RNA sequence: GCCCGGAUAGCUCAGGGUAGAGCAGGGGAUUGAAAAUCCCCGUGUCCUUGGUUCGAUUCCGAGUCCGGGCACCA
RNA sequence: UGGGAGAGGGUGGUGGAAUUCCCGGAGUAGCGGUGAAAUGCGCAGAUACCGGGAGGAACGCCGAUGGCGAAGGCAGCCAC
RNA sequence: GGGCCUGACUGCGAGGCCUGCAAGCCGAGCAGGGGCGAAAGCCGGGCCUAGUGAACCGGUGGUCCCGUGUGGAAGGGCCAU
RNA sequence: UGGUGUUGGCUCUUGGUCGCGCCUGCGUAGGAUAGGUGGGAGCCUGUGAACCCCCGCCUCCGGGUGGGGGGGAGGCGCCGGUGAAAUACCACCCUGGCGCGGCUGGGGGCCUAACCCUCGGAUGGGGGGACAGCGCUUGGCGGGCAGUUUGACUGGGGCGGU
RNA sequence: CGUAGGGUUAGGCGGGACCUAAGGUGAAGCCGAAAGGCGUAGCCGAAGGGCAGCCGGUUAAUAUUCCGGCCCUUCCCGCAG
RNA sequence: GUAGGGAAACCGAGUCCGAACAGGGCGCAGCGGCCGCAAAGUCCGCGGCCGUGGACCCGAAACCGGGCGAGCUAGCCCUGGCCAGGGUGAAGCUGGGGUGAGACCCAGUGGAGGCCCGAACCGGUGGGGGAUGCAAACCCCUCGGAUGAGCUGGGGCUAGGAGUGAAAAGCUAACCGAGCCCGGAGAUAGCUGGUUCUCCCCGAAAUGACUUUAGGGUCAGCCUCAGGCG
RNA sequence: UGGUUCGUGGAGCCAUGGGGGAAUCUGGGCGGACCACCGCCUAAGGCUAAGUACUCCGGGUGACCGAUAGCGCACCAGUAC
RNA sequence: AGCCGGUAGCGGGCGUGGAUCCCUGGAUGUCCGAAUGGGGGAACCCGGCCGGCGGGAACGCCGGUCACCGCGCGCGCGGGGGGAACCUGGGGAACUGAAACAUCUCAGUACCCAGAGGAGAGGAAAGAGAAAUCGACUCCCUGAGUAGCGGCGAGCGA
């Protein structure tokens, strides 16, 4: 899953750290690391279809920023977008960011 | 999620009302079917702007209703007819009572907003109801005479 | 180390006001026998200790003993 | 030539009873089985009862000391 | 064998044995508060030589020593195990 | 594989806590079905009393009871008999049990509109359907793959022994 | 082999200004931290399809290429039907 | 450097343990006649040795990264080509017989097949030769397949923990139980080898203890030099 | 989960993939869990010389080499092979 | 005052009317290459449009123009590729060290990729951190192998 078109959120590199043992705070001798290895954390990217100037537009967006799509639809009403392609409509919507 | 209903909706609320729904319902049912709009800030004061405008245009229509309530319960319309002692030969219509008022006291008034079911065919003093909009009726005293 | 349990007759187990039940053991009926069956009979500090109650198997507290279950080990 | 009785044979169709299993409901402490029992099955809800479903095999009463076939053998009902 | 008892002490320790280190061992005497004995005195477990495990990490009871602007707290330290 | 996001609508049936209402509580002796302690010589009934019939009922099956049509001057306490504990009314509560309300949590049925698949027709139709898929997080299985470890003495090493 | 000079001649032979095969590439579109990976059409891609030349002579050295004879293809423009 | 003791608060020529004015641990004080010399200490230079670095030099088998390879070979894809000659003689079909009709039998025709013999082509069985070869796999004789799961030309696709494999861990450009190149990189090697002028004085050890230690180490023993003691 | 000296630690701070999700100075972040008090600073927009690094290039200078040395190459070398 | 490159020679020319030569600007600049009309096995092949050349319509040659993508209202402007090291950002090993090894180390190094430029980054406090103090960021010295971190090991290190 790539990349949020609204926020620019993007996959990140994280470690997966396996630990054994009992935490000092519970009276144990402490935690040991039994493995560290790389992994990725992905944006919760999802699809959002909206009809704008009679045209169907589709965003690939982190669930966090789903509401920011509809906000752009509102602010879009000031522009005249009819006659343009769905490609050119989206370009206009994203300049309003 | 708060939305402004653009229609009365079963067990949701009345038009112009601001109610609270699960996001999926609004953005997947209500909003794509023109049923409501997101209660954002921008189009929130719009609700205000239009509730204020209706409050105006109504209570105006309740004041151009009263500028003709005082100015019509404060006179009589005397209609000289031809008649023998009780009953008229012709009659007086709302249209009649209309052209007559627009003549003497020169007050334009609409015959169909005037409760004259049967045209007047006798002499005497008559009280008649006039509604230039509801809850603002107007009693008209009129004298048909020979 | 921590939590849940149990403990009641020879044996396995049921339960604020009873001490039960089955199976082992005994006699009786019955039979070629061995059983099944049928009558009766026993066999309790209900782990111990201190308190609740008018009273304790029961409630609470505390120990001993045996089960489980979770976790940790420089 | 005209007639008859018949589980004679072959093909296709199709009808109800019963058993089993599956689902739904209702219900609880046993069911099954034997000379007596035990294995088995059952609170993870069996047996017994009611509705639905699936499928195979055999055709109760009629039926008999009966009928048919050369014998082996042939039995729900229908058509050829 | 018996009576009374808890020295199977606390705070220290001259001087030695043994020895690569680190350990292991024996130890008079002084102070506190005791036990036994009339007293001299003895007593810091057991006739003796086996019955054991450095450090790190962590538990517990004390101590009130540090406490990240300050007062507390978290968490350490120290003594004991 | 649980939780949660994307993720919505309508129902049905549940469970858990919290608030209020109403009851349930029968060893023994005794008026009978006595929860605990406390208050307390009066509560009541025209703001409907003793018998009748519908019941939710709970019944240890003797009784308890609520609202109903009955119903038109009457009830039961202090009294006391044996009680460990008096009985009427009031009250805080205990073991339960619904009735409602609060937040909740679970299952079931449906729906369509997110998402998925499909349709020479595509702002649409059909199908699946809030499941699947995909994000974050939980625990598990996991030589399919990876990094490694697999002691020393020894009349050679292993084996045995230590 | 060393030095120097000379030698390879096409509308018809082979390939190109034609076709498409595996494959490759790739408007649309899809996907991936970046690099990139896919992808219908289309395009590319031959020893496959398609397409007009035979015989003889000539040079030291080329020849279906030059020459000789007899044949043929496409493109342009014109005339007739 | 001029103060140390204590875990620390802190005190201070002392401090820590301790109830202690106890004991103990770790600490505290130049040479000659105010001038001179010397000295703590410190700064620079020089030499020995140690730590960190590749650290005396040369040498692995390997591990990791990024690229280069299927013009060899293995499989598949697309498109073409090749297999002398001879032999055997399936089904079917025709006629004849047969029978109630049939099965079936006979002859003729026919030309099937991971059929037979054998060149090309593909192989590589046995022996001999070759063995600083003609040749980093060849030569002679012999032998297997040779219409098929056949052989072969051209165009393509799949590769390094990956491909491909009628399976041998085979093959993936003449050494594959993990290809090749460059890079990390001077990897690491407690091992083996090697270590370069002269003279002079002294001169070992091959034991002990501990050691994933035993042909390697740390301490001690034993050698050497400086200063001091006597 | 990363960054920092900080390897789960008493673990703050800075960053952020997932969930939940404010306020506009009487708002908000920080001073190493947390709380109080006392201070410091104003997040979620952007730009900004110089002082710093390097050496394909030019010049200057060596107790730098002097043809097995010095660059792989003093020479027709990233060549022949 | 000589000159026609290294390069002499054959055979021919030039220069005080200022050559050769050196410096700056300009003109010309086949084909390939980001390569960009299209294609392609780089340096070859095949085109459209406008204008020209030939006898020229077929055929050929000459000149001009024709890729994609981004941004602004078909028109413009911009991008693409390269550069020894250096720089920032996105990814990111292993040998080795720990006398075995996994956490740890090597190291955010090697390396891949994107981007930038003569530099790049950073930068005008939601800072520091105890001074009742300071006052953007960068770079050097020191603070300091300190504070700390650490199978409290090897080491790491403000
Ligand atoms: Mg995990
Ligand atoms: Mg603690
Ligand atoms: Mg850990
Ligand atoms: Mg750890
Ligand atoms: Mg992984
Ligand atoms: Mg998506
Ligand atoms: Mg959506
Ligand atoms: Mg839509
Ligand atoms: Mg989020
Ligand atoms: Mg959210
Ligand atoms: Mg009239
Ligand atoms: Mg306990
Ligand atoms: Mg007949
Ligand atoms: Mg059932
Ligand atoms: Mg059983
Ligand atoms: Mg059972
Ligand atoms: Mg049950
Ligand atoms: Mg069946
Ligand atoms: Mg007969
Ligand atoms: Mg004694
Ligand atoms: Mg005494
Ligand atoms: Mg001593
Ligand atoms: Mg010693
Ligand atoms: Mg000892
Ligand atoms: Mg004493
Ligand atoms: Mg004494
Ligand atoms: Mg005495
Ligand atoms: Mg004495
Ligand atoms: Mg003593
Ligand atoms: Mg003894
Ligand atoms: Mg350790
Ligand atoms: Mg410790
Ligand atoms: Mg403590
Ligand atoms: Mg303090
Ligand atoms: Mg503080
Ligand atoms: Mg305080
Ligand atoms: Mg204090
Ligand atoms: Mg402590
Ligand atoms: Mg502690
Ligand atoms: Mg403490
Ligand atoms: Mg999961
Ligand atoms: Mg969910
Ligand atoms: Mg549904
Ligand atoms: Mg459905
Ligand atoms: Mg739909
Ligand atoms: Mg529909
Ligand atoms: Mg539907
Ligand atoms: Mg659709
Ligand atoms: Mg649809
Ligand atoms: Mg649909
Ligand atoms: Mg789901
Ligand atoms: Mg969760
Ligand atoms: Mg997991
Ligand atoms: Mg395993
Ligand atoms: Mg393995
Ligand atoms: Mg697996
Ligand atoms: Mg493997
Ligand atoms: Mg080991
Ligand atoms: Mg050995
Ligand atoms: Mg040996
Ligand atoms: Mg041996
Ligand atoms: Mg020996
Ligand atoms: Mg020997
Ligand atoms: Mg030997
Ligand atoms: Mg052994
Ligand atoms: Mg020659
Ligand atoms: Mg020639
Ligand atoms: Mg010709
Ligand atoms: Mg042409
Ligand atoms: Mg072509
Ligand atoms: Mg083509
Ligand atoms: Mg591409
Ligand atoms: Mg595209
Ligand atoms: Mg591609
Ligand atoms: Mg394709
Ligand atoms: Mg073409
Ligand atoms: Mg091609
Ligand atoms: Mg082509
Ligand atoms: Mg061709
Ligand atoms: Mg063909
Ligand atoms: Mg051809
Ligand atoms: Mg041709
Ligand atoms: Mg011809
Ligand atoms: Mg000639
Ligand atoms: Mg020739
Ligand atoms: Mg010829
Ligand atoms: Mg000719
Ligand atoms: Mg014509
Ligand atoms: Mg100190
Ligand atoms: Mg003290
Ligand atoms: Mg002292
Ligand atoms: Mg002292
Ligand atoms: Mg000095
Ligand atoms: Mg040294
Ligand atoms: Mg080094
Ligand atoms: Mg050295
Ligand atoms: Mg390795
Ligand atoms: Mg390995
Ligand atoms: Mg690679
Ligand atoms: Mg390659
Ligand atoms: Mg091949
Ligand atoms: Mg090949
Ligand atoms: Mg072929
Ligand atoms: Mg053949
Ligand atoms: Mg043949
Ligand atoms: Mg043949
Ligand atoms: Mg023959
Ligand atoms: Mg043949
Ligand atoms: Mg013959
Ligand atoms: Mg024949
Ligand atoms: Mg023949
Ligand atoms: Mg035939
Ligand atoms: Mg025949
Ligand atoms: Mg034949
Ligand atoms: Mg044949
Ligand atoms: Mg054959
Ligand atoms: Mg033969
Ligand atoms: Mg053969
Ligand atoms: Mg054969
Ligand atoms: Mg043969
Ligand atoms: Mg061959
Ligand atoms: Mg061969
Ligand atoms: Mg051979
Ligand atoms: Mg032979
Ligand atoms: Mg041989
Ligand atoms: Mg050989
Ligand atoms: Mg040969
Ligand atoms: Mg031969
Ligand atoms: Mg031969
Ligand atoms: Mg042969
Ligand atoms: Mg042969
Ligand atoms: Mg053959
Ligand atoms: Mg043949
Ligand atoms: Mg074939
Ligand atoms: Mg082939
Ligand atoms: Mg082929
Ligand atoms: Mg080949
Ligand atoms: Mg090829
Ligand atoms: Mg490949
Ligand atoms: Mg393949
Ligand atoms: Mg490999
Ligand atoms: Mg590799
Ligand atoms: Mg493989
Ligand atoms: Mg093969
Ligand atoms: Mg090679
Ligand atoms: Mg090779
Ligand atoms: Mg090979
Ligand atoms: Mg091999
Ligand atoms: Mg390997
Ligand atoms: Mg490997
Ligand atoms: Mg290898
Ligand atoms: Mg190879
Ligand atoms: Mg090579
Ligand atoms: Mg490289
Ligand atoms: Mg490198
Ligand atoms: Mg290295
Ligand atoms: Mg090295
Ligand atoms: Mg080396
Ligand atoms: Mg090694
Ligand atoms: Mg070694
Ligand atoms: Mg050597
Ligand atoms: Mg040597
Ligand atoms: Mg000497
Ligand atoms: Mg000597
Ligand atoms: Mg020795
Ligand atoms: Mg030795
Ligand atoms: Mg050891
Ligand atoms: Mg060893
Ligand atoms: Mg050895
Ligand atoms: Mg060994
Ligand atoms: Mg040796
Ligand atoms: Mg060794
Ligand atoms: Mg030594
Ligand atoms: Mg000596
Ligand atoms: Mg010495
Ligand atoms: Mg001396
Ligand atoms: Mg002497
Ligand atoms: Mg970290
Ligand atoms: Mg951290
Ligand atoms: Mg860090
Ligand atoms: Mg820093
Ligand atoms: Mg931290
Ligand atoms: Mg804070
Ligand atoms: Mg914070
Ligand atoms: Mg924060
Ligand atoms: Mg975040
Ligand atoms: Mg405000
Ligand atoms: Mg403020
Ligand atoms: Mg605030
Ligand atoms: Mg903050
Ligand atoms: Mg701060
Ligand atoms: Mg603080
Ligand atoms: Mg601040
Ligand atoms: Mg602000
Ligand atoms: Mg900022
Ligand atoms: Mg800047
Ligand atoms: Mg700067
Ligand atoms: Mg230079
Ligand atoms: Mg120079
Ligand atoms: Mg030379
Ligand atoms: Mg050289
Ligand atoms: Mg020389
Ligand atoms: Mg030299
Ligand atoms: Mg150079
Ligand atoms: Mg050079
Ligand atoms: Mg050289
Ligand atoms: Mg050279
Ligand atoms: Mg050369
Ligand atoms: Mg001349
Ligand atoms: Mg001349
Ligand atoms: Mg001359
Ligand atoms: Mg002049
Ligand atoms: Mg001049
Ligand atoms: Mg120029
Ligand atoms: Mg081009
Ligand atoms: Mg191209
Ligand atoms: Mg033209
Ligand atoms: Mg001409
Ligand atoms: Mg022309
Ligand atoms: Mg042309
Ligand atoms: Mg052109
Ligand atoms: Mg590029
Ligand atoms: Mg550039
Ligand atoms: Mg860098
Ligand atoms: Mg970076
Ligand atoms: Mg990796
Ligand atoms: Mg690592
Ligand atoms: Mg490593
Ligand atoms: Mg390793
Ligand atoms: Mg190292
Ligand atoms: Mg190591
Ligand atoms: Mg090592
Ligand atoms: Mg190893
Ligand atoms: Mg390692
Ligand atoms: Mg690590
Ligand atoms: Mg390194
Ligand atoms: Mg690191
Ligand atoms: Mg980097
Ligand atoms: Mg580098
Ligand atoms: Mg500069
Ligand atoms: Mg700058
Ligand atoms: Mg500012
Ligand atoms: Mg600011
Ligand atoms: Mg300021
Ligand atoms: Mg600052
Ligand atoms: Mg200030
Ligand atoms: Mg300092
Ligand atoms: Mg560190
Ligand atoms: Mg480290
Ligand atoms: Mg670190
Ligand atoms: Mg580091």
């Amino acid at each position: 899953s790539k990349v949020c078109e609204i926020s620019g959120k993007r996959p990140i590199v994280a470690n997966s750290i396996q630990r054994r043992g009992k935490a000092k705070r519970e009276g144990g001798v402490g935690k040991k690391t039994t493995g560290i290895s790389k992994r990725r954390q992905y944006p919760n990217l999802q699809k959002v279809r909206v009809r704008v100037a009679g045209q169907e537009i589709t965003f690939r967006v982190a669930a966090s920023h789903i509401p920011k799509v509809y906000e752009l639809v509102e602010r879009a009403k000031g522009l005249k977008l009819e006659g343009l392609s769905p490609k050119e409509i989206k370009k206009e919507l994203l300049k309003l960011l | 999620m708060k939305v402004i209903l653009l229609e009365p909706l079963e067990n949701l609320g009345d038009v112009g009302q601001v109610v609270d729904v699960k996001p999926g319902y609004a953005r997947n049912y209500l909003l794509p079917r023109g049923l409501a709009v997101l209660a954002t800030e921008s189009n929130l004061k719009a609700l205000e702007a239009r509730i204020r405008a209706q409050a105006k245009r109504l209570a105006e229509r309740k004041a151009e209703a009263e500028r003709l309530k005082e100015i019509l319960e404060n006179l009589t319309l005397t209609i000289p007819v031809r008649a023998g002692e009780t009953k008229i030969y012709g009659s007086v219509t709302a249209k009649d009572i209309a052209e007559a008022l627009s003549r003497q006291h020169g007050v334009t008034i609409d015959p169909k907003r005037l409760a004259l079911e049967k045209p007047i065919k006798e002499l005497g003093e008559y009280v008649l109801t006039y509604k230039p909009h509801p809850e603002v009726p107007i009693q008209l005293k009129v004298s048909v005479v020979a």
